[PDB]
């Protein structure tokens, strides 16, 4: 059962990472830019070395 | 007799060319020397089609390719540059590093480079894109190879004793909004070709 | 086995029967670090709640 | 701000820096342009502690550290240049090619004609001075690896249709040929003592 609890803790840690962001002006823009780029990233074929 | 450039300026510019960048927090003397005669450094680097960018806020001087008449195809074709062009797995790692960098800068302001992240924190992030080969050692080797490649470009220090790295502030200028929005358009185009 | 062997050579004292098992014989699966992890998860959730 | 350096001068300087040399027989435009603007080239290179040595007889240009002799240490160290030390086999190959080039300049005069040699004439001496690796194929592989390494330093050309190679005239300006002679004497003593 400890593995179930550990995956749960991993998800909780990630939401902690996401929640706290009360960003400022300069950061907010590049934050949106990076999120857009990362969302672009997921749709690539990473397992292909050429990509 | 002959006009010899100030010894300090010569040493500072030679070292700056050597390392590609020069930070206040690690070599303040040469950094200040350059900041005291920036037009001297521009006059020195102009003939090689190299220039000097500046960020006094973070305390960083980085040589960047002159734009005047360099081939628009890419500045990496420049004869003197030695390091290979960045590749998109490295660019993914750069994006994650920049996200962590801004996250830390929010709390610490634009202070000295205390931007440190445990190696373990990267593995979950990369695991999403680069898959799960089901062997923590294998993915650690993969990540460490990527970080070695990036240290080749000066974006991150090599891992220390506690499996931690420090993100060199130069990343903010390799991943600034204009560069990010050029890369984003190019990547959207690539995905469109994939479809 | 060899971990016990080492602690056998250095056993100059032979304090008491309890110490034998507590130090040399029974290896250490103590859960201090796991408790630290549980605490760091609970603080992580309290952060969300705050 | 200030005016721009002539594009030809900048290009030739960047070439000379990338390859550490220029050759009249290979890149005549850059060579003659640099020679016709020599003061400009030495002015550009001066503040990096760099200077150009020139050779009209052999038609070779090359860079040379301009640091004043024994400036701060008995033997200098320059940030932008790394003073590599060749491994044993490489030292033997440079010694052999140096001696053969010298003989070529005796029979032909200095810089009158390019030096050439056949692989079949080098392999026997490599076997003489280092030992048999196991086959002619392994000897040729080792020689090819070494020749590529020297080509990296600009000391040898690629093998041609005759299995021959050309010795780059840069060897005439090597640092310590007397040390090469000493190593060769040590070797001809060892080849005797060892057996």
């Amino acid at each position: 059962s400890q593995t179930v609890l550990q995956a749960r803790a991993r998800s909780e840690r990630d939401v902690r990472g996401f929640m706290k962001t009360g960003l400022a002006a300069e950061h907010h823009r590049v934050g949106h830019l990076l999120n857009e780029f990362l969302n672009l990233a997921l749709k690539l074929d990473w397992q292909r070395q050429m990509i | 007799s002959e006009t010899r450039t100030l010894q300090k300026i010569r040493e500072a510019t030679q070292e700056l060319l050597k390392y590609g960048l020069l930070e206040e927090a690690s070599k303040p003397n040469l950094y200040r020397i350059v900041l005291s005669h920036p037009e001297e450094v521009t006059r020195i680097l102009e003939p090689l089609d190299l220039d000097i960018g500046i960020d006094e806020i973070r305390g960083l001087l980085y040589v960047k390719v002159r734009l005047d008449e360099t081939p628009a195809q890419d500045e990496w074709a420049h004869p003197l540059v030695r390091r290979q062009r960045l590749n998109l797995e490295q660019s993914l790692l750069v994006a994650i590093l920049r996200q962590h960098f801004v996250a830390w800068e929010q709390e610490s302001g634009t202070g000295a480079s205390q931007a440190q992240i445990a190696i373990d924190d990267l593995l979950p992030q990369l695991q999403i894109y680069l898959g799960d080969p089901g062997s923590e050692s294998k993915e650690r080797t993969r990540l460490l190879t990527l970080l070695d490649q990036l240290k080749g470009h000066g974006l991150v220090t090599s891992p220390d004793a506690h499996e931690r790295i420090v993100i060199r502030p130069i990343i903010a200028h390799l991943a600034d909004p204009i560069n990010l929005q050029a890369l984003l358009a190019w990547l959207r185009e690539q995905i469109a070709q994939q479809t | 086995a060899f971990t016990l062997l080492n602690r056998a050579a250095g056993l100059k004292q032979l304090n008491s029967i309890d110490e034998i098992f507590r130090e040399l014989v029974l290896d250490d699966h103590s859960a201090f670090d796991r408790a630290a992890e549980v605490a760091n998860s609970f603080d992580g959730l309290t952060e969300i709640h705050q």
